Formats: C-alpha cells, structure tokens, sequence
C-alpha cells in the first residue's frame, strides 16, 4: 500500500498514517541521540553534542533550551523544527502563566504541544514537523518529572527514556537498569544517563562531547551543567564505578 | 620518557626507605598526566614501575587496591593495561604462599573481568587457579 | 523536468527553479530594446512591431513619472500591470516626500514585487524585462529587471528578440558613452537596434520609439515623426 | 497615591505609599503599588488600579517572554519601553501613569517615568501620584548626587512621609524596595519607623 | 475493488461506499481492547493500559476520562484524537450547562460529539477521527452507554468491545451478560472481557477501569483495581 | 522522481524533505561569500561575479545592511536574498520600535531562522533558495556571526563561507587565528582567502566586495573603503604569486 502515502490526513486501507510515521523517521535524521532520567528528586536530560568543526561556536550548538524559569527541554531532530517547537513551548508556558496566574505543569506543557503537534496530524496545512522534546521539571505535588512530546500528539510520561538513533537500545539498557532499585540519586542518575549514552553509542566520553541540564527539588531551577561539572562527574563515576 | 624513567628511580628509592602512600600518589598524578597527554609509553612504564614497586614491598591490601585503581581509572590506554596485567602475572607465577596469592589472582581475574585484548592473560591465569 | 516545471514550487533536483527560467524565456518572445546613458542622459530606444500593415505599431516605451520611463520586453498584460504599479509608486512618493522617487528605489520595490510571485502558488511570474530610464539627483540611470525578480544597474543593456547584436555593439561602444552629446548617444542607441535588426530590414520612423530623460530634459518619447531628426542624422550602413 | 524612585550607584530604591482609595474611602489600606515585573525591575502604579495592574501583568508577561527568549536578564530601558508603548498606544483608554526602576548589567541603577500620555524620561529621582507635588518641590531641594543605598533609604522615606501627611489620597504604610547586584530588599515602615514632622 | 474512490471523503464510489470513512474504522478495530457493560444500576468501562515497557510512567496519561459528574468517556484508536475528542465533549458538556443550568444528558453529549466526528468527516483536507469513543453516564434514572464512530454515527449499547479482538469480546459478553446485572457483577464481566483478549498478566497498574453509579462518574483508585482483579481471580 | 520531493510539506519514507535539500542545492551553486569574526569585529568578503561587461560596478550586491549595528551577506538566489534582507530589516526595525534598543543579533538571527522555516513548512511556497550570514559587534555583546540556511538552521560561528567553494573556503580559513587578529589584518586575510578559492578558468570575471562591522566603526557595518580594499587587494594578488611561487 504505497498510494495512500503522500498525505498525511488518508489512511491506509489497514488504519494507518505514513507521514506520521516518516516524521518519526526524521527524528531519527539528526543522527544524536537524548537520554532522560528521574532520580527521587532530580531530573537529568544529557544529549550526545556534535560540532564537526573547528569554526562553529559550540556555545551556540546546542539541543538543551529553557522552556522557562522551572522547565528544560532536550531536542531531537531537524534543528529547524526544534527551534520553532521551543518556541512554541515557551510561548505556551508564558501564555499559561499570564492567564492562570501560576508555572505551567510539565505535562499540561507537554499535553499543549502534543495538541497542536495533533492538530497538523489531522488537518492538512502543515508538515508534522519532525522533531522530538523530552521535558524535565520539577512539580510541587508529584516531584521531577520527564515527559515527551513525539510528532504524532503522544505525550506519555516517562520514568526514563531516550529519543533519537539509538532510542531502543537506549530503552533496553535503561529498563534493566530500572528494574533494579529505580531509586536514585543525583549523582546515580547523572551516572546512568551517562553510562545509557557511553554504551549504546560504543564511546567514551570526553567532557565537551555532551551536555547535561539537571532539575532537583532542592534546586527546582533548570541549570545546564557546565564542563568542569561534566568532567567531574565523568572522571570521579568512572573512577568510582 | 627517560626524564620520566629517571624521576621514577628516586621515587622507588623512596618506597624502599618507607613509603605508604606518598609515593603512590606521586606516581598516580604523573600517571594521570601522561594519560591525558595520551602517552602509552609513559603510562605502560608507569603502570609497570608502580606494581612492581608494590611487589618489591609487602604490599599486601596494597598491590590489589593499585591494580583495582589502574585498572578502574579513566580511559586507560590498551596497551598500557596489557603490559601492567603481563607485568603482574609474570610477577604472580613467582609467588608462594596460596591462601594469600588467591586474593591476587581474584584481584587480576575481576581486573580482567573479560577484555579482548586480555583473553589469553585471563586464560593462563585461570589455568594457574585451577591448579591451585 | 516533467513534474519539477508545473508551478515556481517546486525546486528541481539540481538546486534549479523551472518556471522563473520559463518566464526569462517569455522576455526573449518581445522585441529588441536597448538603453543607455551619459553623464546627463538617459536614453532608451525600442523596435516597434507591427501586427499587420494597417495596424499601428506596439508603443514599447511607457512613461513613468516625469523623471522615469520604461521600456518592455514580453507579456503586454504584465508590462501593463508593472507600469501601473509603477506609476503608483512614483504618485505615492511624490504625493508623501515633495521629491520624486529615486530609480533605485523605484526598482528595489519593483524587485519585491515581482518576487514575491516567484514563490508562492497563486500566480506566475511576471513575463515581462524592463529597461528603466531615469533621472535622479545621483545622475542618469538605467535598470534592467528579469522576470527572476532580479535587477542590474547597467551602464548599457538591451533585451528582447535579437538582443546579443545590440548588446555585443554597446560592450564594444560603452567606452564612447559618459562623453557625448545627446545626438550621440541616440545614434549610439539606434545603431544598437540596427545591429540587432535583420539585415534587409533597417529603422525607420514607423517601427523606431526613443525615450529620453536628463538633467533639464524630462522624460519625452519621440515616435512617427518625432524621430526624424534622429534617424534622419543617423549615417547609413 | 505616592510613588518615588531614587537612584544610587549600583542599584536604585523604590518607595511607594500604601492606600488606595475610591472616593473618601480607603478601599485598601495596605496596598502593594511596587511591583515586580521580572526580577529586578519594578514598577510603581499610580491611577486607575485596573488599568494599572493590567499594564502590569500584560508588560510582566512580555518582558518574562522577551527575557527567556534572549536567555539574558532584561534592560530597565526595554522594560520601561514596553510600558511606554502600551500606554502612548493607549493613552486615551489607560489613566495609569508608572515609574519603572531597577539594575541590569549594562546601565545598572535606572529610574524612568512614564506619566500619564507616552513619556519616557530617565531621571536621578522619579516622583509620581496624586500627592507627589509637595515631595516633589522638597526633593528638588534636598537631593544631592552621589547619595548611597542608606542615604536614599532614608530619603525616600522621608519624602513619602511628607507626601502621606499631606495628601488625603495618600497614607497607610511606606513600602520600600531596594535592587542591586546582590538582589531586591523589600521592607515597610508602618507607624512609627517613619518621620514623624518630617 | 473499487481502488480509485479510496483516497477522497467528498466522493461516493460506484456502488456508494465512502471508503475512508471505513478505513477509519479499521485503524479504529487495530486500537487497545475497550469493554463496556451497562449494568442494571450503573455502567462499567474498562481498557487494557498495557504500556511497551517499565519506563513508561503509567500513571500519567490516563485512557478513562470523565466529562462531567455523571459522564465520562472510554475510547478504541488513537490517543491524540482522542485527547480531541474529550476535550471538544467537555466544552460541549460546559456550553450546554451554561445555556441550561442542568447537567447535560448523555444521549445529547454523544449526540453532539457525533456531530463533531461528523464536521471532521466531511472535506477533503480534513483527517477522520481514527477512534471510537464509548460514552457511559447516569442521566435521569437509568444508566446510558453509548458508542461513538468516526463516521459521525452513535449507537446505544447494552455491552460491547471494540479493539483488537472485539468479535471474542462480543461473542463473551452474549454468553455471560444478563440484564438485571448489578454494577459490582458487571465490573468483574467487564474485566474477564478484558482478560479474555490481554496478553500478558493483568496487574493492577496496567488495566484501567471507570465506573459509572448514582453517585457519578468515577475513574476506580489502582488500589480498588488490584482488589477486584484479586477477587476475580 | 522521488514522488516525494513535491512540496516541502511531504516527508519521503525516510523523514527527509526533499525541497529544503534542492534549495540546499541551489544555494551550493552560487559564489561564494565568507565571513570571519576576528576579536573585535567581524569581516565580511564575497566573490560577486560580474556577468557581463555592462552592468555597472556595485550591481548585485550581495553584502546588506540589516540594520545600522548588522551586515548581511548572501549566497543563491539573489531574488531571494533580497526578500530576506528586507525581512530581517523590518524585524529589526520592528524590535527597535517595540523594545526601544537595538535588536540582538543571536535574536535578529532566530528570527529571521524562524521566518525560513516558516516557509519551509508549507507546501504552498517553496523553501528560500539561498543561505546568508549575520555579522554584528558591540561593546557588551562583542563580535558576533551567524549562518542561516535554507532548512533553517541558525549555529553561529567563528569563521563561514558559503556557496560553491564552501570546503575550500573553511579549510583556508581553519589555519587562522582569528580569535587574537584585528580587523585591520583579517580583512586582508578575507581578500586572500577569497581569493585563492576563487576560480578564474570557470568564472572569468570578478569582482571583491568586502564589509566590516567592528570596534573601529563603533559597532557600525559598512563597506570597507577604497584605500583599504584596494591594499587587500593587492596584498590577495601578491599571496596569490607568493603561493603560486
């Protein structure tokens, strides 16, 4: 069934959409990769950081933006619509904030954007732009939490995951580790994305090659960890480990 | 480098007169330079002179604690760790009294846990425990 | 092509855009123009067509206000529609600033203007090259503009069916222009159109329009009898 | 209603009356015309408390947009521009006129004054409300450059002071909130930390 | 068949099928097992929340959603249309209790959600909703349950599946569902429904169940679940 | 074809759009512009080519200023670039009126990256057929440059060239130590670089237009004038023999 292909708003004679499909693909174009982990109090979101050239401002490269004051997020996928998807997201959290008077919960940002990402899957105006957002914030009530915002308007929330090329491999590692004492620390979660991302990638870190943006309880403010914090944490895990 | 090798002499007249730990740690610094310079030759030398100094003193909860250290550092180089490993098993087959030598040759086993580059090592060692 | 030449889209897969190319082929179905200028004038002189022996000739040089005149090369729907739009602009700015419209803004907004067809699905592009003569504050100019949306500001240009004879003859002549007198310079420009016209055929004043503009001289076109003291001075091949 | 802004080297000072009235009546009594718009600026309100509050909110909301946007803490300038332009556009609906202070890293220590129209004037020391014209004649006498973050303390202090006991519109509290580098300290002095004849 | 009249919904085929509509309704039938059962003196809806693996948090994103104090709404397909969904039949329940100062009634809920599915069915540049929702509310006396199809059109149900094994769900609820069955008997029919098309073991936190008494519509604690799911078994 | 390169709303069985990457070809046709942010400015150089004898000298510019503070330089579709000039003017414009200051370029540059992924988007309009740079100094913001492309895409950078000789250009650029140089220096440096990747066998004619935006111009982007452009010049030519040498 190849027809029912080039639109995103048919459906194929078994139910199913391709373009929305495809725009999973274009998520897995980038060719990085994001891991995602909740601690008892933290959340770590680490990206794998390419900059093939001498010439290009890593400071600018990035895949780590604040949503706002509280919300971080790690984007995954064409870096167009990552951008403008971050836009969107801050866009709605100050929206939210205007109206209602108080920070906008990561999932009901998370549920936002997952509507309007479902309002392109059905109507036929845009492209499905093909990017993937992993939220990390800290709510009062519940503690951190990690969410996903796919191109498709699934939005589940995650007690870890990670999007990209090497999302399943990822997935499994992260399982395994998760079904033995989830429980864990700053420093152990630090660890295990870390350790997620060394793996499945076949490669050791050095402390420039990835980037790291942490929320904890009792810090609930989105901070993207910076190289001498990065190398300690590589270099005291590894020794330690 | 030979500057590193002649530096290293005194630091093993030292161990010799008594030193615990400072001589370790001096080393273990030198070390961690070399290896982020990205030198094997300085590391494998490094490597080598410091369980060799160990062996050469009693060493005992000693020796095991520095080949878990070198072994578990960062990135150590491959070579680096295949001479240290030989080092310490040519080092090991010289030795006596089992109900202490097990403790080293589980120490080399859990150090060489399964390595590619170390299969044979492992093997022999293995072999030799069996015996035991 | 055949599927990358329906609508100005769609790119090509050669980093290619067909439809503008099409369009810049549209330019080359009119007649020969060619434009030109001095240090104090601006001429421009086009090759009336003639549909039939009874009918008039085309008129192929418009007037834009006092300081500016146009000369077209393809569609005569977007000549008319360039031309109002034009003339638009230069009321408005007149109307807005007491001054006239500097020629390189007249022609920057014509650019836009013309662009924005050359993007979205809901028209086509513009099927018409201009040669813009004008007189500013700067100095004399002429202007050429391609369906592309893109413009050149030349120091002697032409357009048109039969264009690279006339072109050729004012890469060869250009060294002369600057330094001449307006006599000069429009038998310059008619010895253009004479190069690019065939050989049997030759200017006369039926078939012959010259614009010109300049310091103390607003854009006049001369056409039927007006061109006799041009022609008529004009040597003979 | 009385407002007050004073300007130190590093930071700036804000001072504001805390009554509210609707006529005769105190509606509100302790009243909170500072305002934080992002985190270190501020404004103080004076005129219609809605039309006031709603400027407020709507230019609390751009800037906090404008900040996360830029990832750089926002101007004093661009905040009072923000003000500036919603109440020139609105100048015949909007009866609100607002004194922006605060510190950025560029220019820190600013006071602009958007009155009631469009203004936008930077000043050493800004006064605005019903009662500012009496505190506004004695601070043209007893301000004096180069006051530090105690002296403009007290300053603007005893000019509310001198605006409450004279003006019917205002009274109640004296809040004050001091901004520099290190942050904004916020206190009020409510019957007898504030001047007593002056 | 008919190949060419499959790719427009303004477009009848020869013999009048409206073949996306249909299509529709098979990425519907290729959705998560949904059971409901109306009860004597309640409704009943249940749905498999088995999630692909641990690390999705399944106490998030529920399936089971309630739309007033007496209404709430199940569905089989996609979850994002069916966020659309329940969103559009809240705002409808709010409009129509503003105009009436009365909580609205079921068969109007579904009614006007139908004619949602059916504005979204009718043009060209527009996606059907891939989801058929089940709507389970206790207007006036009596309970009501009702299913919703893309198609624009709704049913009212005494028991039904939908999903990936709705004919074995269907041919169940004929043998065992009897009319005069009270809530609490038609909870443990709705989870042995569940249980006869749920691979997998059937834990507490990966099913999800919502009644629908006098007392209103309630989405049952994981605790109650793990209770009956003990009990039935 | 493909069947899935129409439009640039359609994704192929890939997750690849096909038009952004056509307009990403086209734009990898054209000459080339580079641009080097030295310590306390930026320099812009382009190789425009004169294609004909006629048009007169300063046709076709491809370096614009957008904005007082702000230099443009393109690469593709000149059309296209101009549209793109003007929208970043008037985003800039726009930001001075509202916010009262002149605009930041990492915000002018997000913009104007949000704008050509706006048309990227649809399947309405066609992708911008070319890439341009960004170029600013100020005192407290300091030397900045930034790349936008086609697909949208706004990283910035220390030294970028765009255009058909891209590689060669940043590989010629790479053994610079542009982070200590002066603008008075990386200017010549531009004209070098230019042209040495310059190809005169292929492109006949030539022409170096040169900008600068640095502390020596008080954070204002303008052309680099007569005299120094004629030395860079002729300090490239010279290079040019010396290497030939």
């Amino acid at each position: 069934s190849a027809g029912f292909d080039r639109h995103i708003t048919i459906f194929s004679p078994e139910g199913r959409l391709y373009q929305v499909e495809y725009a999973f693909k274009a998520i897995n174009q980038g060719g990085l990769t994001s891991v995602a982990v909740r601690g008892k109090d933290c959340a770590v979101i680490v990206t794998q950081k390419k900059v093939p050239d001498k010439l290009l401002d890593s400071s600018t490269v990035t895949h780590l933006f604040k949503i706002t004051e509280n919300i971080g997020c790690v984007m995954t996928g064409m870096t167009a619509d990552s951008r403008s998807q971050v836009q969107r997201a801050r866009y709605e959290a100050a929206n939210w904030k205007y109206k209602y008077g108080y920070e906008i919960p990561v999932d009901m940002l998370c549920k936002r954007i997952a509507d309007i990402s479902q309002v392109y899957t059905q109507n036929a105006e845009m492209r499905p732009l093909g990017c993937c957002m992993i939220l990390i914030g800290i709510d009062e009530e519940q503690g951190p939490q990690v969410y996903k915002c796919d191109p498709a308007g699934y939005y589940c929330g995650f007690k870890a995951t990670a999007a990209g090329v090497k999302q399943t491999e990822s997935t499994s590692f992260l399982e395994k580790k998760v079904k033995k004492k989830f429980d864990w620390t700053f420093e152990q979660t630090v660890e295990t994305a870390i350790t997620c991302l060394s793996t499945v990638l076949s490669i050791d870190f050095k402390p420039s090659e990835i980037e790291v943006g942490v929320v904890t309880v009792e810090n609930p403010k989105f901070r993207i960890l910076t190289e001498a914090e990065i190398d300690a944490h590589l270099v005291a895990l590894a020794e330690r480990d | 480098s030979a500057t590193v090798d002649q530096r290293l002499p005194e630091c093993a007249k030292l161990a010799k007169e008594g030193r615990l730990q400072e001589v370790i740690e001096t080393l273990l610094s030198l070390e961690k330079q070399t290896r982020t310079a990205s030198d094997m030759v300085s590391t494998s030398r490094i490597l080598v002179a410091v369980v060799k100094m160990c062996y050469e003193a009693k060493e005992w909860d000693l020796l095991n604690e520095n080949i878990m250290l070198l072994s578990k550092r960062r990135s150590q180089l491959k070579q680096a760790v295949a001479k240290m490993v030989q080092q310490c098993c040519t080092y090991v087959e010289e030795i006596t009294d089992l109900p202490i030598k097990l403790r080293l040759i589980d120490t080399l086993r859990m150090v060489t846990e399964g390595k590619i580059y170390v299969e044979i090592e492992r093997a022999r060692l293995t072999k030799t425990l069996a015996t035991i | 092509r055949n599927q990358y030449d329906n609508d100005v889209t769609v790119w090509s897969p050669q980093g290619r855009i067909h439809q503008i190319e099409y369009a810049m082929e549209a330019v080359k179905q009119g007649s020969a123009t060619v434009g030109l200028k001095s240090k104090t004038h601006a001429v421009l002189v086009a090759l009336k067509r003639a549909q039939s022996e009874l009918a008039a000739h085309q008129k192929k040089i418009l007037h834009v206000d006092n300081h500016i005149g146009i000369s077209i090369a393809g569609l005569t729907a977007d000549a008319r529609l360039l031309c109002n739009f034009m003339r638009q602009e230069c009321l408005d700015s007149r109307f807005v600033f007491d001054r006239p419209l500097p020629v390189s803004r007249l022609v920057s907004l014509i650019g836009s203007k013309t662009q924005i067809p050359t993007q979205r699905y809901g028209r086509r592009p513009y099927g018409v090259g201009l040669l813009i003569a004008g007189y500013d504050d700067m100095g004399p100019h002429i202007f050429q503009t391609c369906p592309s949306a893109n413009y050149f500001d030349c120091r002697a240009m032409s357009i048109g069916a039969r264009s690279q004879s006339a072109r050729t003859y004012l890469e060869r002549h250009m060294s002369e222009f600057m330094e001449c007198n307006l006599n000069e310079l429009v038998k310059h420009g008619l010895r253009a159109l004479r190069e690019t016209l065939p050989a049997e055929q030759d200017l006369t004043t039926k078939n012959v329009s010259i614009g010109i503009v300049g310091k103390d001289l607003e854009f006049t076109i001369y056409d039927d009898d007006d061109v006799s003291p041009f022609l008529e001075g004009l040597e003979e091949r | 209603t009385t407002i007050m802004a004073v300007q130190f080297d590093g930071g700036v000072v804000l001072g504001a009356d805390s009554r509210t009235t609707t006529g005769s009546y105190i509606a509100n009594r302790v009243t909170d015309k500072l305002t934080p718009i992002h985190d270190r600026i501020f404004c103080c309100r004076s005129g219609s408390a809605a039309d006031t509050q709603a400027v407020a909110d709507a230019v609390t909301y751009q800037l906090g947009f404008h900040s996360i946007e830029l990832n750089e803490p926002p101007l004093v300038h661009t905040a009072a521009s923000l003000f500036k332009e919603m109440c020139y556009r609105y100048r015949e609906d909007l009866m609100a006129g607002i004194i922006i202070a605060g510190w950025d890293p560029q220019e820190g220590g600013q006071v602009y004054s958007v009155p009631m129209g469009g203004m936008m004037v930077r000043q050493s020391f800004a006064i605005g409300g019903s009662g500012s014209s009496y505190i506004y004649g004695y601070v043209d006498a007893t301000y004096r450059e180069g006051m530090t973050k105690e002296e403009c303390l007290q300053f603007t202090a005893n000019a509310l002071a001198l605006a409450m006991e004279r003006d019917g519109s205002s009274g109640g509290v004296i809040r004050l909130a001091a901004i520099a580098e290190s942050g904004v300290e916020r206190q009020v002095l409510l019957g007898d930390q504030i001047p007593k004849f002056a | 068949a008919e190949r060419g009249y499959s790719f427009s919904l303004t477009t009848f085929s020869p013999s009048g099928k409206l073949v996306q509509i249909e299509y529709a309704l098979a990425a519907v039938a290729g959705g998560a097992p949904s059971v409901g059962i109306k009860a004597a003196n309640g409704v009943v809806l249940a749905t498999e929340k088995k999630q692909k693996s641990i690390l999705y948090d399944e106490r998030s994103v529920h399936k089971v959603e309630p739309i007033t104090k007496h209404i709430g709404l199940v569905y089989s397909g996609m979850g994002p249309d069916y966020r659309v969904l329940v969103h559009r039949a809240r705002k409808l329940a709010q409009q129509y209790y503003l105009v009436y100062q009365e909580p609205i009634p079921t068969a109007q809920l579904v009614q006007r959600v139908a004619s949602v599915m059916q504005e979204y069915t009718q043009s060209g540049g527009v996606r059907p909703f891939g989801v058929s929702l089940l709507i389970c509310g206790w207007n006036e006396g009596r309970p009501y349950l009702f299913q919703s199809d893309p198609s624009g059109a709704y049913f009212a149900w005494k028991a039904t599946a939908m999903g990936k094994n709705y004919v074995n769900g269907k041919t169940f609820l004929e043998k065992r569902y009897n009319e005069d069955l009270e809530l609490e008997d038609a909870i443990h029919t709705a989870i042995l429904t569940l249980k006869e098309s749920f691979e997998g073991q059937m834990t507490e936190d990966n099913i999800e169940v919502g009644i629908c008494n006098e007392a209103g519509f309630r989405r049952l604690t994981p605790t109650e679940v793990k209770d009956y799911l003990a009990a039935i078994a | 074809g493909t069947g899935y390169d129409l439009s640039a709303s359609t994704f192929s069985p890939d997750g690849r759009v096909f038009q952004v990457e056509y307009a990403m070809k086209a734009v990898e046709n054209s000459s080339t512009a580079i641009g080097i942010r030295c310590k306390d400015g930026v320099v812009f150089g382009v190789e425009k080519l004169v294609l004909s004898k006629l048009y007169e000298e300063g046709s076709n510019k491809r370096l614009f200023n957008v904005d007082r503070h702000v230099g443009m330089a393109v690469a593709g579709l000149l059309a296209d670039a101009r549209s793109l000039a003007d929208i970043a003017r008037e985003e800039a414009s726009n930001f001075r009126s509202n916010f009262g200051y002149n605009i930041p370029l990492k915000h002018l540059a997000d913009r104007v990256a949000m704008y050509v992924h706006a048309y990227t988007l649809y399947s309405a309009v066609r992708p911008f057929g070319c890439s341009f740079m960004l170029g600013s100094y100020s005192v407290n913001d300091g030397a900045q440059l930034y790349m936008i492309d086609p697909s949208g895409v706004s990283y910035g950078y220390w030294g970028c060239a765009i255009g058909k000789a891209r590689q060669a250009a940043k590989t010629e650029i790479e053994k610079l130590q542009m982070k200590e140089m002066t603008c008075r220096d990386i200017v010549k440096e531009v004209a070098k670089i230019i042209y040495i990747v310059h190809d005169e066998v292929k492109d006949k004619a030539f022409e170096l237009e040169l900008s600068w935006v640095g502390e020596l111009t008080n954070g204002r982007h303008e052309i680099v004038p007569k005299d120094i452009r004629e030395e860079a010049e002729k300090y490239a030519k010279e290079s040019l023999k010396e290497e030939d040498e």
